[PDB]
Order: C-alpha cells, then structure tokens, then sequence
C-alpha cells in the first residue's frame, strides 16, 4: 500500500 | 465533539465507457484521501488504521459520491472528470445491471429525499468509521467515533427537518444498498483486473490488492 | 398501525458440519414462510410480492435468526436442529472465514448490545419490507410498510432503554454487515449446489434457483 | 417457486 501511505503522511 | 460544520467543509472542499469510468476512479482515490484528512478526528487515529480504514471503505466512499453528484442528471452518472455515462452507454459496455442498481437503489432515492451535502458526508463518516474492519488495533475507538457522528446527524436532520421524524434512519438504511453495490463494483473491477483487458491506474491498482 | 408486540409474538411463535448446516437452513425456510405471516400487513401484500420479499430476503433473515440464537454460546452458532457448530468445526471444513465474520460482527455484536428479541423481530421484519426488491408491484407501499417499523422500533427503544439515545441506530447499523454476510453466504451456497458434493433440499435448492 | 407458492397460499 505505498500510495496511500505517502498520501497520508503528508 | 463532531460538529457537522468541519463533516460538510470537508465534502464542500473536495467538491468504452468502462475505462472512462476506472480512470475517474483513480482520480478520485487521491481525492478520498485529502476527504478522509479534514473528517474530525480522523487523522488522530494511528497511521496504520487509517490505511485499513480507507481501504476498506473507499469503494463505498466513492459510490456515494458520484450518486449524489448524479442527482442533478435523470438517466446517467456524473464522474468527477466531467464526462457523463448514459444508461445505455453502460448497457451497451455490458455493465447496465449494476448501473441500474446504482441509479434505482442510490441515485433515484438521494434525489426523492433531497438529501444534503451534510447528509451525505455524515453518512460517508459513518462509512469512513468501519469498527468491523479487520485489523484496527482499537476497534472500540472507531465505534465510538462512528457513534458521534451518527449522534450529530440525528441532532441535524431533527433540527434541519423537524418534519421528517423517520429521515435519519431512511438515512441509515441506504448504507446496506450501498454495501451490496459496493461489493459488486469490486467484482467487476477484479473481473478487468483479472482479464487485463481495461487498463487500470496505479492508485486504483492498489485498492484491488490483497492484503 | 405497525405494533412491535405482534412482531415479538411472531418471533415468540417460530422460536462434515456444512451438511448439518444445509439442513438446517431447509429447516428454517418452512418456518420462515410461518413467521413473515405474523408479521403484520405483510400476508394483505399481493402474493406475488410476498414470494419477492421472502426470495429476496431469506437469507439475511434467516442469518439474522441464528446469530441472535448463537448469543447463548461464545465460539460457535446454535443450529435449529439442536446442534452446534463450532468455530474449530467450521474451520475445519473449510468455510472458518465467513464462519469468523458470522460471530465478530453479528453474535459478539448482538451479545455486547443485548438485543432482545422484540429488536430483533423489528430488523428482521425492516429486511423483510425491503422496497429495492425487484418485480414489486407496488415498491412504495412496502417503503411505507418498512416506515412503520423502525418507527415503531425507534419509540420502543426510547421507551425500553431511554439511558441510550443511540441504540436505535446502532440496530440499524447491524443491517450493512447482514446485507454483506448474506451476499458471501450466498456465494457459498452457490458453489456447493454447482459441485454438487454437498446434499441440499428441495426448498434450500428451490431459493437458489434463478428469478 | 413451487414450495413458496404453496406454503403461502395455505
Ligand atoms: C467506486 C469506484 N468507482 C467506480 C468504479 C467502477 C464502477 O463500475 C464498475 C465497472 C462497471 C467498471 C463504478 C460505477 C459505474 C458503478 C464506479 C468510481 C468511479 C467514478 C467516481 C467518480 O467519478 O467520482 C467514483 N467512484
Ligand atoms: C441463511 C441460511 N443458513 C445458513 C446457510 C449457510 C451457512 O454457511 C454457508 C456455508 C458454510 C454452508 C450459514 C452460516 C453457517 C454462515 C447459514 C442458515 C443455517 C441455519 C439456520 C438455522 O439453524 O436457523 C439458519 N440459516
């Protein structure tokens, strides 16, 4: 799930 | 507190047909995410349970926003990239069935009811607050947030309609349509995903992986 | 008028392991014809809708029925037949997920609320007056008939237990995780029947055949 | 529907 992680985080 | 004032900022501030269709999806899936960022309370919750969150509920999520921007068309769907899909533009893809269930069990209905932006990202809220989710690590603190928002939408539609004592729970019981259709459109996006025929985008390729 | 004390009465009156489950399945749709004609207005619907209503929503009624009898027990479901279905046994036959899905989110919910009987009779008769059924003769009429019972589900929870103001919609919320319940067991039913090494009898096959 | 019809005629 890697785009949503780096979507999160910022 | 979950005052529905921030619950409808966050709507109003993010507010082969087939391929036309999974593109806008993806579109939306980075929509979902600054959506579910200004929900009350939400980005509190550990980082690793707004992941399992979003993907347990985005395909829902999205399909209540697209049926209630369809509001203002009669025969169609209205996707986020402006283009309209036509009952028969669907029908003649192969895809009618689930858009008639779309345009009957959801849109149709949103539009008898008149159902407000306020109503629809609380019931997205609600959505968005699964504590059946597998994997939360605190399951109870998102039933109690799914509780106040449910709490604040009673208090809404009691104060918006005072006229309309049965509006809240006909709010509520579109969430089981909106369930069944959901699971569905995953069908059907694991069908393409499958064959390969439809070219699906990165975020949306995502979604469809397992966990 | 929509009582819920004639909806209790209509529960009160009616009230390899996947084989001991078919069975028990068959079982329960003879009752259930017995109890939707305790459920009030529902036997003055034409009787071509009354067959729609009862195909359309036989499985979630009769998922509803069993998970609220499981509530005696902790790690299992209470079959009709008497016996007892384990989560082990279910896991060693291979259908544990949805077997884990069937406890997590209707018997362990069902058991944390204490949902009573007369709540239950109210959800169960809510499915049972579903408007979105396909081929209703007239769909509003069982709209204004599923109206009149969380109406008088809603009264009788602020009466009952008026110390919980959200009880009312968190019955209601149980109905999305029915509605998804059913659609998986629907799956499974469907593909015993197609490899055909599970018995399955003449009315359990009868609502598995194509409208 | 040959089972439905007849229980719920009955
Ligand atoms: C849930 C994700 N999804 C979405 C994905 C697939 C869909 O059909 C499944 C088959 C026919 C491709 C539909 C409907 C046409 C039922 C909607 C969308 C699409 C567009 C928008 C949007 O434009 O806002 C939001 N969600
Ligand atoms: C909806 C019909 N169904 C029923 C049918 C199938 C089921 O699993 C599907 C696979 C594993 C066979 C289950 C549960 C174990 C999930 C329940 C039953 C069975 C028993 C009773 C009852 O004893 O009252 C009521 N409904």
């Amino acid at each position: 799930h890697k785009i949503l992680h780096r979507l999160l985080q910022d | 507190d979950m005052p529905v004032e921030r619950i409808l900022e966050a709507e109003l501030a993010v507010e082969d047909p087939v391929t036309n269709i999974c593109q806008a999806a993806d579109k939306q899936l980075f929509t979902l995410v600054e959506w579910a960022k200004r929900i009350p309370h939400f980005s509190e919750l550990p980082l690793d349970d707004q992941v399992i969150l979003l993907r347990a509920g985005w395909n829902e999520l999205l399909i209540a926003s697209f049926s209630h921007r369809s509001i203002a068309v009669k025969d169609g769907i209205l996707l986020a990239t402006g283009l309209h899909v036509h009952r028969n533009s669907a029908h003649s893809a192969g895809v009618g069935a689930i858009f008639d269930r779309v345009l009957t069990e959801l849109v149709s209905k949103m539009r008898d009811m008149q159902m407000d932006k306020t109503e629809l990202g609380c019931l997205r809220a609600i959505v968005l607050f699964n504590p059946d989710s597998k994997g939360l690590s605190n399951p109870a603190e998102v039933e109690a947030l799914r509780e106040k928002v449910y709490a604040s939408l009673e208090a809404y539609c009691k104060h918006k309609y005072p006229e309309q004592p049965g509006r809240f729970a006909k709010l509520l019981l579109r969430l089981p349509a909106l369930r069944s259709i959901g699971l569905k459109c995953l069908e059907h996006l694991f069908f393409f995903k499958l064959i390969g025929d439809t070219p699906i985008d990165t975020f949306l390729m995502e979604m469809l992986e397992a966990p």
